[PDB]
């Protein structure tokens, strides 16, 4: 439903993340002896598939106007919650009552 | 981490001293263990930490070392103390060495 | 006394699948983590993988990673190893091993118990 | 009142709050992403004085921050140091657990002297300073950041 | 159930609040071209009807100990989680069987 | 131990966790709702020396903050400022997000010594200061407040 | 499921906690006339049921590693939030599709 | 990754993070525990030049913090106070909200000078320090502690 | 005028149970706290119990803890109280008591208007 | 070329119901915000009301609020007016305009795109 | 908490001052009742927080004090004021007092 | 925000150059347009921003400004120049001008 609208859009996604990495091996998960820092990434790179990456970059477009109000009337000064406000939602929606 | 041990092979008699060495390609403090094994046997742990004996071995094995170097000794030979020698870290991921055999004259 | 007894390896084909267990009696087994070792004829010692005390922890080889399935069994005191898409390097012999647990889930392992090891061939 | 986009066999749509659907299924809290995206992608001119031109200061607003998962390589990044003409600094000591943008080439250091009128520096479009996983609204003396925007997922 | 026994209660009350506004036509969004920190407040007003508000006086009046209570036991600096925890408990009291 | 109360029918009823009737509905976080009051609203006295009696200086306890969503127009605000007789200050600086409060229409200020024993100012009732969208239990220098409590309530379906 | 391998292992538990004291009699809830910053603690005194305290200072030694994993993917100062997340995964798991 | 143990008649399981299996209730959040036990329960030793040997100073790392609910009666606590050689300070001041552990009998106080190679002190085992209800991977400076480590369980009741 | 009327008291034998009500008369019953006091023969006075406006808030004396319960009826102003296992210092005269709220929960009784007052007694 | 179109215009009684219709054809029609707007017997222009391109935005304007619909469909490339309880001052001629999206939601038009305009009119 | 109250017991006549004390074992700053009853009769209270009169009541007695020391004062006696006087705390936990019946000569 | 835009009526001859105002009553920046409509004909755009013209629209046309005063000027005169012009403005609620008609002598 997302049509792209920009000039332009690069159809080559290369991110960076941090994962989990489950378990280790060696010495590697005392912070005596793990890495620095930099470090802790892991690469990867996908590919426009069916316009994908263009859709994406339409959608960040079109969220940031109704971030900014949001943001505008609360009182915190870091916001950590909204991922799990939005799961607590859609389980009060189907479930409740 | 790359291991390498030298001599790769020795022969000598009855009463006489041996000396083993294991070298690292990087600094693993003296995370490293001591083995031998006899041909058509299990191996059989040996000093660990790289300075402390086991319980049930003799007082004559001794081995020492630190950083990128790690001494094995033996102080006098025996009948039956002909057998191959190895050193392991784990540092990292696990890994052994190439070997190292002791002979007669 | 510490009894640690192999039993599984023999011979199969190419591409088959095989099944390797190992049972320990003399003390509480409940209390520590496994091992697996190999060394195949006329080389050296090679480590494949490892177990923790409560099967929350696993670990692979680079060369086995995506073959080997390891799993234990406290009640039973026995210990498996399913190896999967066998190619012409896995004719070896096998150990099972104890280590003394001087970590927490058993990332630092120093052998201090061996059993005797199983053959295995594969080949036509 | 923010709207997710679901993904489903290669496409991105976005779902309405008022119309519940039945396809959506929510096993886990990992399946929930937040994604920030550079505007150099969409070709804008990312030349030194044909950016700060869309940075501009105003005094009588607090600033507010949000947080980040992951992220994107990152061609030009920008590192700010100005001072009043008496010497004054003009932007705010960086807090505690801020740091720079980890992965991009090249870096456009710029020091000079300017009017700063205001208090903070704002973006003349509505858009986001990026950081080490954490999306400012205001600018930090001393620190290498991206622009960008930022948008919520359910994989 | 709730019975004023305060010596007088005012039935007029006059509050303020922040809203959200949903949408907003015009630059108004943007926080380099909307207003200051004063003028994010709409107003109201509300008359009793049935003993609303000194049955709410009341309510708060009964609260207090209880909030404090409450709050001697953490370590936090401030609290935001009350509501989220409402709501997780009312969610988790009747889904067992 | 936190009591709410429902409306309905411009009733209100104060229910705890186990009676709760298969008719009360909540679908949306945004029902739950938190409002603070004033104390003058039920008859108290609001002149200067019949206010500053119930505040006393305490050391030995750490300071508490909540949140506020709503409030409601004031008749009378006060803003202290004391000072020991030696030239100290008595009261601690505001932390940051701390701001007066919004709506009210006479001010009182009051600069002046006093014997502060203690460290943090309290209310000898069990009541709150309020400020702008922030309930604390102690009181921050230069800063406008008034007294009041604070109610958790479910709006109505 | 859990055996205990330590050389000892104390039979013995002598605890301390806090508690919500639900409510009070006297003037002792309000800050005024309460106690100091140490007194609010309630003690008590539990003995070895059968493998059970000891079996429990295991499980806190195995999960050391995993929480330090955990540790080192979160860009927070200080976590409040791991039972509300356990809790929101156990309503999630089943209550879903 | 976290795990958590389950408590009924037949003691500490530590079935799987899906609490599956049927006859297994949870009604509310209070059955939600975290506990802390001490490492000298478990034959440590316990003297000054003993355990000084597991403390490491190291650069290029930052802290973390978690929090407490229960905790146990201790034998022995410490409490640090370095000095660098040309008289500067080794170690971090402690933040807001910091107090030190509760209840232990005896108490060690050192202070002395010593190489501060690194800029934070950690522990070359993976265990924590304890105080007063929040658990750090780092040392502050003048608070008293304990060594331990950390488990989740949910009740039986 | 406050008008306050007990009754339940009476004989009874070791070991049993009892239920004493108190009805009141003359105001609104839903905006205050109720307590109960006794009196053994010939000896001192003692408080018992006592409970709020919402019934959210109870108390209860050491002396009494485990075997006392408190409730409260605001529609048909009533006030009950239910001993169990009952023992011999447990033969006296029992009051219903009012207070002026000055606390949030009625923490602070200041009892201004008191009833007659019932007579209990166990034994053989 | 772009060819808008506008239908359903016309004549309506006192207080009853219209809806109108606006076409697009030549380019792309999900990218972009769409308004109305409406000229008098010979006066000035006025504006009435705006959406967007996810449906999400939605605006309108006071002499119209409480009265008036506003809706999109870009299957078909079409938009919708629905207007209720009509008056006397309802009597204009309607254009459906496109703009450049140089704001987030659609909020600050730059007109570039304009139809021909239906006829509205409403008497007795 | 402790109540001791000096005199226990007083015969007096008609015309005399009455001046009685109550003590306790803490500071409770000024939260103290006093009660009067009759025999055969219910309690009835009087002066609250040591010193606030009730309504209805004569304003011959006084009470006054504070911290450890309460005194009660009746002025004037009168035939029907033969009767026993209680004091009572609300500090913490309520704990009534010990009595005290004043008497005729 | 209201407008204010004179003349409201203007004739001149083939040749001239036309010089039209708008004004506001606010601060707006350079947040605005301008526009001609034929009678009979739906309106069309000319320069926006206050400075930056259309694609395929005359070189003829050229509008300048700031914040309060705006001016739009035309230098030759066409014969098919004869409509009627607005502008209108989008800092906030958008509002239209009255409009200026141009004549022939």
């Amino acid at each position: 439903v997302i049509v792209n609208a920009q000039p332009k859009c690069n159809p080559n996604l290369h991110y960076w993340t941090t994962q989990d990495e489950g378990a280790a091996i060696g010495l590697a998960w005392i912070p005596y002896f793990g890495p620095a820092a930099e470090g802790i990434y892991t690469e990867g790179l996908m590919h426009n598939q069916d316009g994908l990456i263009c859709g994406l970059r339409q959608l960040a477009n079109e969220t940031t106007q109704a971030l900014q109000l949001f943001l505008r009337a609360t009182t915190e000064l870091r916001t950590f919650s909204i991922l799990n406000r939005k799961a607590i939602d859609f389980l009060l929606q189907r479930w409740a009552a | 981490i790359q291991m390498t041990q030298s001599p790769s092979s020795l022969s000598a008699s009855v009463g006489d001293r041996v000396t083993i060495t294991c070298r690292t390609s990087q600094s693993i403090s003296n995370y490293l263990n001591w083995y031998q094994q006899i041909p058509g046997k299990a191996p059989k742990l040996l000093i660990s930490t790289a300075s402390n004996l086991h319980s049930g071995v003799s007082s004559r094995f001794s081995g020492s070392g630190s950083g990128t170097h790690f001494t094995l000794t033996i102080s006098s030979l025996q009948p039956e103390d002909f057998a191959t020698y190895y050193c392991q870290q784990s540092y990292s991921t696990p890994s052994f060495g190439q070997g190292t055999k002791v002979e007669i004259k | 006394e510490v009894q640690l007894v192999e039993s599984g390896g023999g011979l199969v084909k190419r591409g088959g699948s095989l099944r390797l267990s190992c049972v320990v009696s003399g003390y509480t087994f409940g209390g520590y983590s496994m091992h697996w070792v190999r060394q195949a004829p006329g080389k050296g010692l090679e480590w494949v993988s490892g177990i923790s005390s409560s099967s929350y922890y696993k670990y692979y080889a680079d060369s086995v990673k995506g073959r080997f399935t390891i799993s234990r069994d406290n009640a039973k005191n026995s210990l498996y190893l399913q190896m999967n898409s066998l190619r012409a390097e896995d004719t070896a012999v096998y150990y099972c091993a104890r280590d003394m647990g001087y970590c927490s889930g058993g990332s630092c392992p120093n052998f201090d118990f061996w059993g005797q090891g199983t053959t295995v061939t594969v080949s036509s | 009142s923010i709207p997710l986009g679901v993904i489903h066999n290669s496409t991105l749509q976005v779902s309405d709050v008022d119309k519940l659907v039945c396809r959506d299924k929510l096993s886990s809290t990992n399946q929930l992403r937040s994604v920030g995206l550079n505007l150099e992608g969409n070709g804008v001119a990312t030349d030194v004085p044909s950016v700060t031109k869309r940075w501009g200061f105003r005094s009588g607003v607090p600033p507010k921050v949000v947080n980040y998962e992951a992220g994107e390589w990152a061609e030009n990044c920008y590192n700010l140091e100005i001072k009043k003409p008496d010497g004054s600094e003009c932007l705010p000591a960086a807090p505690d657990g801020i740091r720079g943008f980890p992965r991009c080439r090249y870096v456009h250091k710029v020091s000079g002297t300017g009017p700063c009128a205001g208090d903070f520096a704002f973006h003349k479009e509505g858009a986001f300073f990026l950081y080490d996983r954490l999306a400012s609204t205001v600018i930090y003396r001393g620190t290498t950041f991206a622009e960008g925007v930022v948008a919520f997922l359910i994989l």
